[PDB]
């Protein structure tokens, strides 16, 4: 068959783009050749068949609230993104992002992607956020959020330790085929 | 371009590797094997043996300086690489049907600033193209074969701008002239060219490099090339815009209207610097 339209929404500085460009180029977040253009293509193999995944990258600013949903038509699957050590961004998933894609696309599947999970079990950031009365997001407190919101499932990854990186995108493709 | 399969460089650093220490291979994996995959395996396999906590993985591509490395730990550097060809070698991989036959040169790019950072501003960004030569050549009896020579090339930031532009001019070019068309792949390329929201957009490239005509004409052969690459780019965006107008239905009409509007807004700005 053909390309899968996967639109990726979330707050800037959850490193949402940082991971798109690093999975697709087989680079660590330290060595990807930076660009000026947007969106990234990637071929993943799945059951021996190779599917191509068009990755549509969207600004998380209010300033684009008017323009952004122009990409939403003909989407196949959504990656809604937050960083597990930025609880500003995990609130904007309940009350900005998931409402937005489900208002223009009620029948389209979406996934909850937590990112930067290396900085969770990192000492210098845990008490750094606690030193403003905040703990990072446990997978528990996100797994329910996704069941609450009728997401296809929760996934989390690190661009840096590659952990669960491949799973994020395998599930996105799979969710597009249902 | 994995008719050829997937290739990574693998460097082994540490006395605990026995005879592998200071040896450097190019591994040949199945097609579409991802960096996570191999790096999971090589850490998983020397985890099971030396203890999880001494297998450290060099998430880098700058050449390993032996000093900075804790001599107690076992270091594996892993870098994705692509088969590197002559312009003569490549031409023949076009016209005759078998193409997987003398893979001995492998290329990777590592980005830097003079600052010692990896990434900088559009005018600070450098790139080192490295070419690895292996001892034997793929396809081969073993799946790894080690590296005997090595060549570094440096691209001045404007040369980097050109390679970025060229690749995306061709990405359009391909997504336009292709049967049956792929609309989602085409709009994905197209929107990320003329209607960018996140990265710097192509205009800032013309602005940072094409604004002043350089004196030193060794740098003029660069200024011009970027000037002409924007001309090819702006011609391929039109073609792509046109072609997307064919493929869309009613729901994407405002989408295309904005993609169009985004383009003429840009060609507008571009025209001073291109001419």
């Amino acid at each position: 068959m053909q390309t899968i339209k996967c639109v990726v929404v979330g707050d800037g500085a959850v490193g949402k783009t940082c991971l798109l460009i690093s999975y697709t180029t087989n680079k660590f977040p330290s060595e990807y050749v930076p660009t000026v253009f947007d969106n990234y293509a990637v071929t993943v193999m799945i059951g021996g068949e190779p599917y191509t995944l068009g990755l549509f990258d969207t600004a998380g600013q209010e300033d684009y609230d008017r323009l952004r949903p122009l990409s939403y038509p003909q989407t196949d699957v959504f990656l809604v993104c937050f960083s597990v050590v930025s609880p500003s961004s995990f609130e904007n998933v309940k009350e900005k992002w998931v409402p937005e894609i489900t208002h223009h696309c009620p029948k389209t599947p979406f996934l909850l992607v937590g990112t930067q999970i290396d900085l969770r079990d990192d000492p210098s950031t845990i008490e750094k956020l606690a030193k403003n009365k905040q703990k990072p997001i446990t997978p528990e407190t996100a797994e329910k959020l996704a069941r609450d919101l009728k997401a296809v499932k929760y996934v989390e990854c690190s661009a840096l330790t590659q952990k669960g990186l491949k799973n994020v995108f395998d599930e996105a493709i799979l969710a597009a085929l249902e | 371009e994995r008719m050829f399969g997937t290739y990574f460089r693998v460097g082994f650093y540490g006395t605990k590797f026995g005879d592998l220490d200071e040896q450097e291979f190019v591994y040949k994996e199945p097609a579409y094997t991802k960096l996570a995959e191999i790096s999971h395996r090589l850490e998983g396999f020397y985890g099971e043996r030396f203890g999880e906590d001494v297998v450290e993985v060099i998430k880098d591509s700058n050449p390993v300086d032996k000093c900075k490395l804790d001599p107690n730990k076992a270091y594996i550097q892993i870098t994705y690489v692509e088969p590197y060809f002559d312009t003569y070698e490549m031409k023949d991989r076009i016209t005759y049907f078998d193409k997987n036959y003398n893979l001995r040169r492998f290329m990777y790019c590592t980005p830097f600033t003079l600052d010692g950072r990896a990434h900088g501003e559009l005018h600070e960004q450098f790139k080192r193209k490295t070419i690895l030569t292996t001892s034997h050549a793929f396809p081969y009896i073993k799946t790894r074969v080690n590296v005997t020579h090595k060549e570094e090339i440096i691209l001045t930031p404007i040369e980097v701008a050109i390679e970025d532009m060229q690749k995306k001019t061709q990405e359009l070019a391909f997504a336009t002239h292709q049967d049956p068309a792929d609309p989602k792949m085409l709009q994905m390329v197209l929107q990320g060219s003329v209607g960018t929201t996140v990265n710097q957009g192509p205009l800032e490239v013309a602005q940072v490099f094409l604004s002043e005509i350089p004196s030193d004409p060794k740098l003029f052969r660069h200024h011009n090339k970027l000037r002409l690459c924007f001309k090819d780019f702006t011609k391929r965006c039109e073609d792509a815009l046109r072609k997307n107008k064919s493929l869309i239905g009613p729901d994407q009409k405002e989408y295309q209207r904005e993609l169009e509007r985004n383009y003429h807004r840009l060609k507008e700005a571009l025209q001073p610097l291109i001419n």
